[PDB]
């Protein structure tokens, strides 16, 4: 029945600037409007309700404005642990309906990652595959380049990636780079090498291993 | 026949207002607006700037 | 507390009946309204319905024509049945409890832990776990990875634990990644000390709930 | 003012509402148009009623000299009358609202009643505890029809004639 | 020796006997200090801050 516009759907900020996010409604409503923070893969939870009641143990920072059809949630000091989805809710009438969510990123200092390479398992070579894992811990921001090096030859493709979420404490990323492929049981070559490239690196980094 | 019946709220709360017709009266919910307690400490505002 | 859990096959086949069922803790559910919600992926939430014991439910209208929402209180719980599934409903579940008036409406305080169902003519594939051992090459001075990589497996939830829970520091189990071969990989990694990279021993616990194994190995130098 | 006899725990979704007994089951169900409106008006109120208090602040006391006994005691006086004003004001504008709050929520059950009686004009028959008891079938979708009134006289009228006639 | 008038705010000159405690508090008062918006009290006339 009421439908949901939650602007902006991405954001990025600083620590202790202010937030703001607005959700306008198909139809007005007298200020029952709630607002809820998700964590990644976590329950979500409340934060204001009456668009102007902050929930028992929410810290203050948090203020909800707004009756009729406009309302806005607004952070008067982005803190770490603030970094999550944000859906506003509505109770006046059923069906209850939801924005598509804002997610209020942190803009953070250009931190470098940490390089870590696993050669595959030999169980998992009995097996007739094989996978090499590149490991880039804690750097910002997500924007970073994993390459493959197998006798110093670049691969094609064969290399799945996975980046963790902003972590609530740091507000920084991980990235595993997952090399996947047997060939000749990677017997063929046996150079291996992961190429790092991020914006917190002067120079790319390379480290690399070999047979056993 | 099938009944239809009209009623409101009661729960277990305690809290008693006072009107002018009648007082400590059993109310479903209510504010209180006077702040009665305090931690006893001469604390500091936005700073340790109290001498 | 009030605490909901969540339980659900986490496979269900495209034309069948889904029944999710939540437990309440320390509540008379036969006191309380009880809601699902529900969400696709990253997707948003979307309010599916009300229930009551003396009371009169109501659901979405998207949904209303195969929702039927039940309640034990000999159990202590609540279950949705949902008739003629389809794989577009494939999505998170949430259930909440509905608290009492307050002075701005109802709330919804209490929240559930989510169990993914997905719906899919496929099986219940269990994980391969393989230990991701540090660099003996590297500096082994204070900074040192290790790992776990449950390579395939393929209704989404799985669980990964570290000491059983002990480990709790530098612990990034990344997304899972979809393989071309219709399986999830799924790499789990801690940051330690190199120093006690002999003296203590890193154990990762793997639970896969819908296939039932509960994998763990050793990594070691 | 015309209050009632009864109370209903088991209704947790709202001030007002309906407990609805059909060949479908019973139960209770909150009627959200009449206590969403009470609930906009007893916000309003509050805000208002505090908002006029919010006015100025002002370092309260004052000292004055040992030449200067009179004024200190004007002083005294002027800060503990402005102290007894405000106080009787806060006094009587609770007392007096909580009051008038009791009366507006009787008022709205009065409201309720009388529309669902209006809708139910000689179909059904008052109880007088406060219900009525239908000379005709009214299942679900008639009950909330009734609910959120849009109930349909003359489709149950002919059934209700039959059944309220036999009666006598 | 002179004094320069270097801000002008909205302090007082409480008489008191208490210490000082990091609490970081926006109301206080003579006795104690609390936080609260309810729209009364009544611990004490003379109070500084959101009050």
């Amino acid at each position: 029945d009421i439908q949901m516009t939650q602007s902006p759907a991405t954001l990025s900020a600083s620590v202790g600037d202010r937030v703001s996010i607005t959700c306008r409604a198909s139809q007005s409503i007298s200020s029952w409007l709630a607002w809820y923070q998700q964590k990644p893969g976590k329950a979500p939870k409340l934060l204001i309700y009456k668009a102007s009641s902050l929930e028992s143990g929410v810290p203050s920072r948090f203020s909800g404005s707004g009756s009729g059809s406009e309302f806005t949630l607004t952070i008067s000091s982005l803190q770490p642990d603030d970094f999550a989805i944000y859906y506003c809710q509505q109770y006046n009438s059923y069906p209850w309906t939801f924005g598509q969510g804002t997610k209020v990123e942190i803009k953070r200092t250009v931190a470098a990652p940490s390089v870590f390479i696993f050669p595959p398992s030999d169980e998992q070579l009995k097996s007739g595959t094989a996978s090499v894992v590149c490991l880039l811990n804690n750097f910002y921001p997500r924007e970073a380049k994993v390459q493959w090096k197998v006798d110093n030859a670049l691969q094609s493709g064969n290399s799945q990636e996975s980046v963790t979420e902003q972590d609530s404490k740091d507000s920084t990323y991980s990235l595993s780079s997952t090399l996947t492929l047997s060939k000749a049981d990677y017997e063929k070559h046996k150079v291996y090498a992961c190429e790092v490239t991020h914006q917190g690196l002067s120079s790319p980094v390379t480290k690399s291993f070999n047979r056993g | 026949g099938d009944t239809l019946c009209i009623g409101y709220h009661a729960n277990n709360s305690t809290d008693t207002v006072d009107t002018l017709l009648e007082k400590n009266v059993t109310v479903t919910h209510s504010v209180n607006l006077l702040e009665d307690k305090h931690n006893g400490k001469l604390c500091s505002i936005n700073g340790k700037q109290p001498i | 507390q009030v605490q909901l859990q969540e339980s659900g096959p986490g496979l269900v086949k495209p034309s069948e009946t889904l029944s999710l069922t939540c437990s309440v803790s320390g509540a008379s559910i036969s006191s309380y309204y009880w809601i699902w919600i529900r969400q696709p992926a990253g997707k948003g939430l979307e309010w599916i319905g009300r229930f009551y014991t003396s009371g009169s439910p109501n659901y979405n209208p998207s949904l209303r024509s195969r929702v039927t929402m039940s309640v034990d209180t000999s159990k202590n719980q609540f279950s949705l049945k949902l008739t003629s599934v389809t794989a577009a409903d494939t999505a998170v579940y949430y259930c909440a409890r509905e608290e009492h008036i307050t002075f701005g409406g109802v709330i919804v305080r209490y929240w559930g832990q989510g169990t993914l169902v997905t719906v899919s003519s496929a099986s219940t594939k269990g994980p391969s776990v393989f230990p991701l051992a540090p660099s003996s090459k590297s500096t082994s001075g204070g900074t040192a990875a290790l790992g776990c990589l449950v390579k395939d497996y393929f209704p989404e939830p799985v669980t990964v634990s570290w000491n059983s829970g002990a480990l709790t520091s530098g612990v990034h189990t990344f997304p899972a990644v979809l393989q071309s071969s219709g399986l999830y990989s799924l790499s789990s990694v801690v940051t330690v000390p190199s120093s006690s990279l002999g003296t203590q021993t890193y154990i990762c616990n793997v639970n896969h709930k819908p296939s039932n194994t509960k994998v763990d190995k050793r990594v070691e130098p | 003012a015309g209050f009632i006899e009864g109370g209903w725990t088991g209704m947790v979704d709202g001030w007002y509402g309906y407990h609805h007994q059909n060949e479908q089951g019973s139960g209770y169900a909150a009627d959200l148009k009449s206590t969403q409106n009470a609930i906009d008006g007893i916000t309003n109120k509050v805000n208002s009623v505090i908002e006029k208090m919010n006015t100025q602040f002002t370092a309260v006391g004052k000292e004055f000299n040992h030449l200067e006994k009179r004024i200190e005691n004007l002083n005294k006086k002027v800060d503990d009358g402005f102290l007894d004003i405000w106080t009787y004001n806060a006094e009587l504008l609770v007392l007096l609202e909580n009051e008038r709050t009791l009366d507006y929520h009787d008022s709205n059950v009065k409201n309720l009643y009388e529309k669902v009686r209006s809708q139910l004009k000689n179909n059904a028959k008052e109880i007088g505890n406060g219900c009525f008891e239908f000379y005709h079938k009214c299942d679900n979708t008639c009950m909330e029809s009734v609910k959120n009134g849009t109930y349909d006289y003359p489709k149950y009228s002919e059934e209700a004639k039959l059944n309220r006639e036999e009666i006598d | 020796y002179a004094f320069e008038i270097v801000s002008v705010g909205n302090g007082k000159l409480f008489r008191s006997e208490l210490s000082i405690e990091s609490c970081n508090t926006t109301c206080q008062t003579p006795k104690g200090a609390i936080n609260t918006s309810l729209p009364f009290q009544n611990i004490h006339p003379i109070t500084i801050g959101k009050c």
